[PDB]
């Protein structure tokens, strides 16, 4: 049996071939015991604030609100080490390997972010990284490839299927299937086979954590909604952890709109795919009327992934957490306008709840209402993007 | 029905092991899938798995990522492979017909219709890659109210309660996994098998079936001298296949040679 | 006369035409009245503290000391809002600019970082910011081009002179000659004419005394020395000048070494340049043998400054602080050394610190010290000039 | 020698202001310079207004940037200007001859070492355009020693004590700003200037000469009307030398004119 609940209500599971079930129970073991010990605790700690640079700020947006009654916070994980909050996980992973005595780093990554953050952890950490990359990402992220191997990972494109993330994600289990007495899959985000989703969640929530803290100290009382883009789902989750049994809470996960969700190019699994089994778990999905997984469409590669975790598919289920969704058009928009009005260039990812948060304040604009944004990364990386989509309209 | 158990009571009647190829429904095409299978069946196979094309098999090496990847381009879909099944076994009767599913395609339309569509069609067997014993009973329950068998993989790295649930759990035939990693013939397993083989006959699993790396006939003696009731051999068919696309006959002619040789060695 | 000191023993002064002298007369007395202003203080440190994210870690780095009897630690300014310490000064600058009722800023850059740094400042405080760039930098530093103009700043193409960093300090100043009344010109290091090598460091100050309780915190004493590169002088003032008074903290300022000394192809105007009067100030620069001002050459573009705050040259002349130079294959190595050793990738500027201090290290592996580098900014911007470079050798 | 004395009062018995050219020695080349220099004089200069070329021109409009910019292209260095200064005071034995520096070009090899080298060719003041007067001591002492008139700029924006200090400080002429801004004849001055003239003769200043903008007969009367000794025009005559780089005889024919005419409305 396992230690803690595989699943959330009906999402979840560990749906994996035989042969990797002791490295997910060894996994748990480790994770489990980490929890209570202080010494694990108070590394990890360390990690965060002295190499990270945590606590992360918690910025108000005075500039964008003018005129209305919404007050907006931004939590600052795009001031984090490596720009984005995919950091304090990849840290708790990597200790956890070593708990395990384990001396090699498996991870998969689509628009390469995971993989810098895996490659950093393992550097400090004294671990031995290899990165798996579905070819066509390896091709349009050459700048993240190179820093990886400036960090000492291998990096490995992936040209089986459609050569990007979820490719990438089957060669890394198909590598620990043979490797896992030497080596941890550190995957990257909160979705895949239990215990996963369970410990990336705990490993992000400290980002929820600061923010109740940040908020009560600077408003005396907590959020209305805290607002989260949601691509596998680690931010989300890690914001909104601790505010889950603070009822008055808002949960309000943004999945990709793309093109729009009636064109069918999108990456929205979570309110408009359908309930499979991938990953290693049983959770809403893009796959055609057969049954074979597709690709997530989003101009944002980083909300790639094909599916979601499981515990979102159950905070949906019950009505605790709401979600929508934001297209590429909109998401531009929120990029250029905190730009223009707060100086802070925002991830295109982060950008989806930013722009969801924006529509809130200006579709009721005399609405009382108090929002967090986790801004989840900084944009400098989706500068080329930009550019080049503005330039292509005028 | 019960061909499973009728092969092997005949097997062992004749003190011979089973021999039992793997190929991915549809590789290269419907047409040529279905003369392929023909052929192994000519050549000597007792019984036959048969993998449906899925977008991500992840429990498989390049060769078979590759046969999955050929029927795609071929435009196979799990209703055509049903509509092959139905054909191969109106072709054979008795010989026992195992597919290898990875789960979506099983709980895509409800698991309970998908082992009611394996009855009408003939098939014998079901080995799901990626259900562990642990997320297993859906889709055993469903197996068995539809008279399929359930195949679970016992790997290297069991224990007594592992061996205990794949004995109770599984029908049919137990899928002795080689080693550990993905299916490929150019990884061959060299673990000792035998004290996991005597457990599972001292619980009464289903007769054991070795799998993983397995691509030469002194492998498949080796098996059976092990006490195994039979080898499956996979990647070193489908190699045949692909080093041969572009000649159909050929392909046919070596195949056969190959067959033949791995049952002979059952012997 | 004036409220404060212009002068550094013989450096410094306010050599600017008589036109301007009223505008920095009323800079500085806007200066002396904001530092006793609890209001002005606050408003900064808020700032500093919820939207640029200060303080900043201090780093241990035990992979790269292993062996030796050095303990190096690492001033985070890379983790600041903008990715480089440049933010700490703007931010107070702007506040000044409004304090003194000015609603227009001018800017000059040469790689770009001031000029991100000054247009995300003006974005966030409601200024109108108009920012120089010689043509040749505009040329090489499109992205940095594009952030700017994202954040609503004017940028404007120098082709007078050398088309660089001095020509775009110069047309700075032909502007604010004319439109002083209404725009406040926002220099990028701790040099021209008083009162802005003094303002600058009081701006930068905040990384010194930061490391200093950090220290204190870490290993209850002070470094042995504190390391940081030298372009106009900004980063290193700013660390060196909580330090001044403690006479055993050794200040090693690092200017750029380019191809070698001997070269002549260097920016290391404070020990291998003459004295000089140019940009309003009494300072060693790049200069010919007639009088006529160069470039500064460098790997980095950052330390492009083709002259060096008075206060540093007046440090070196009593023996208080000590400069040296890397070049530019050097400050490659201790990029490559920390992206690979520590996963951080430091700025090719902050490199050249990096680079000395590894030297000390290297040089004497059985001296015990402490040392602290600061790390002024992130080397993402740097990645496609080391990939060039590696690719071109090999 | 006191030149700048003796032309003020040979002016002021004509009822006449000065008129004052300002040209890049060297712009477009050393040899049409000396012609330029001989015909600005001969069409009626008062005096000269000489730029040395300087890397950094920051008191500079575009026209005069690029007068620098020309004379650096044809090669022109300090030590050729100070051999160009010699042979123009060989040919003109009491026409005023003044220099725009910036502070570098004299601080470069010793302040002295420069008022000293100014003496020797016969130059009578040097205006440093980027040294205010608070900065401005070694400088006026060098000049004063080696009997070089040093001149001081009085901005629009000036207060009592600063008019005062360059009453005090100057010789030879005080530079009468017209404006704020750089040099240029696309951006006229039109503030009254009436009071400074009026304070800088109560304090014994030496006479005004105007200067920033002026590119127009009008401008010159309208300055001298004022209470101006003088007027100076430097990007209007630069611009003539611009636009007539092709036509070394016609930018002569050109500068004629516009000096006539300028020198015209002085008296
Ligand atoms: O290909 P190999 O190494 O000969 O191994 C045989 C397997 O392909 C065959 O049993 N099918 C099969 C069984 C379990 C998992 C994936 C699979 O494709
Ligand atoms: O060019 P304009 O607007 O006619 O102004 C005249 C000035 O060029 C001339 O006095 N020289 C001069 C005087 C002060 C500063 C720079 C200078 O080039
Ligand atoms: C990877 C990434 C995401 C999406 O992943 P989640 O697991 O859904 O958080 C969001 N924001 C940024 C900046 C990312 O790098
Ligand atoms: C601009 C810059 C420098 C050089 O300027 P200083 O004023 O000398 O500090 C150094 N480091 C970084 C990262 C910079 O952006
Ligand atoms: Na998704
Ligand atoms: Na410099």
């Amino acid at each position: 049996t396992t230690l803690l609940n595989p699943y959330f209500g009906e999402f979840g599971g560990m749906y994996v071939p035989q042969i990797l079930m002791p490295a997910l129970n060894q996994l748990e073991e480790a994770f489990v015991s980490a929890q209570k010990d202080p010494e694990f605790q108070a590394q990890f700690a360390d990690l965060l604030k002295n190499y990270a640079g945590r606590p992360t700020a918690l910025t108000k947006c005075q500039n964008i609100t003018a005129g209305t009654r919404t007050t907006l916070y931004l939590k600052r994980e795009d001031l984090l080490h490596g720009g984005a909050h995919k950091t304090n996980q990849v840290l708790g992973q990597a200790l956890l390997a070593k708990r395990m005595g384990k001396s090699e780093i498996i991870a998969e990554t689509g628009a390469g972010q995971h993989g810098v953050a895996s490659a950093l952890a393992s550097a400090l950490l004294g671990l031995k990284c290899r990165i798996y990359m579905g070819a066509k990402d390896v091709e349009r992220q050459s700048p993240n490839v190179f820093r990886m191997r400036l960090m000492g990972a291998e990096v490995i494109p992936v040209h089986s299927g459609s050569a990007t993330l979820k490719d990438a994600c089957n060669e890394a289990l198909r590598d620990w299937s043979g490797s896992y007495e030497t080596a941890h899959y550190m995957l990257g985000t909160a979705a895949g086979p239990h215990p996963y989703p369970t410990i990336v969640r705990e490993f992000q929530r400290m980002i929820g954590e600061e923010t109740k803290a940040q908020i009560l100290d600077k408003e005396g009382r907590l959020p209305d909604a805290v607002i989260a883009c949601v691509g596998g789902g680690s931010n989300a989750i890690g914001m909104f952890a601790d505010f889950i049994n603070d009822t008055s809470v808002g949960l309000i996960g943004v999945e990709p709109g793309g093109h729009g969700i009636e064109t069918g190019e999108h990456g929205a699994p979570l309110k408009h795919g359908r309930v499979g089994i991938y990953f290693g778990m049983k959770a809403p999905m893009m796959q055609t009327a057969d049954g074979q997984i597709e690709e997530s469409y989003s101009i944002s590669a980083g909300l790639d992934f094909p599916s979601v975790g499981p515990q979102h598919a159950y905070l949906n289920s019950i009505g605790r957490a709401d979600y929508v969704s934001i297209t590429d058009d909109e998401a531009l928009e929120a990029f250029k306008t905190l730009c223009r009005h707060e100086g802070i260039i925002p991830a295109l990812e982060s950008s989806h709840a930013l722009a969801h948060a924006l529509k809130m304040m200006r579709e009721q604009p005399e609405k009382e209402q108090l929002l967090v944004v986790n801004l989840s990364g900084r944009g400098d990386k989706d500068i080329f993007t930009v550019h080049d989509i503005l330039k292509a309209r005028g | 029905m019960e061909r499973y158990e009728n092969l092997f009571a005949q097997l062992n009647d004749r003190r011979e092991g089973a021999f039992v190829p793997f190929v991915t429904l549809g590789d290269p095409g419907i047409e040529q899938s279905l003369k392929i299978i023909d052929t192994l069946i000519d050549a000597g196979a007792d019984a036959l798995e048969l993998g449906v094309p899925f977008s991500d098999p992840l429990a498989d090496g390049p060769t078979i990522q590759n046969a999955n990847l050929r029927a795609f381009a071929a435009g196979v879909t799990p209703a055509q492979c049903f509509e092959m099944l139905a054909l191969i076994r109106e072709k054979h009767p008795t010989i026992p017909i195992g597919l290898l599913m990875y789960a979506n395609l099983v709980f895509n339309n409800g698991i309970d219709a998908f082992y009611a569509r394996c009855e009408q069609v003939g098939v014998d067997s079901v080995l799901v890659a990626d259900v562990p014993v642990e997320e297993s009973a859906p889709f055993r329950q469903a197996a068995l109210r539809h008279n399929i068998a359930p195949i679970f993989i016992c790997p290297p790295n069991a224990d007594d309660d592992l061996l205990r649930q794949v004995a109770s759990y599984g029908r049919g035939y137990t899928y002795l996994l080689s080693r550990s990693g993905v299916t490929g013939a150019e990884n061959r397993g060299a673990l000792p098998l035998h004290h996991l083989i005597e457990k599972l006959k001292e619980y009464h699993a289903a007769p054991a079936l070795q799998g993983f790396g397995i691509s030469s006939p002194e492998q498949v003696s080796a098996a059976v001298r092990a006490g195994a009731a039979g080898a499956i051999s996979g990647s070193a068919i489908v190699k045949i296949i692909e080093k041969n696309l572009a000649s159909p006959k050929q392909m046919l002619a070596e195949l056969r040679s190959f067959v033949s040789a791995m049952k002979a060695a059952s012997r």
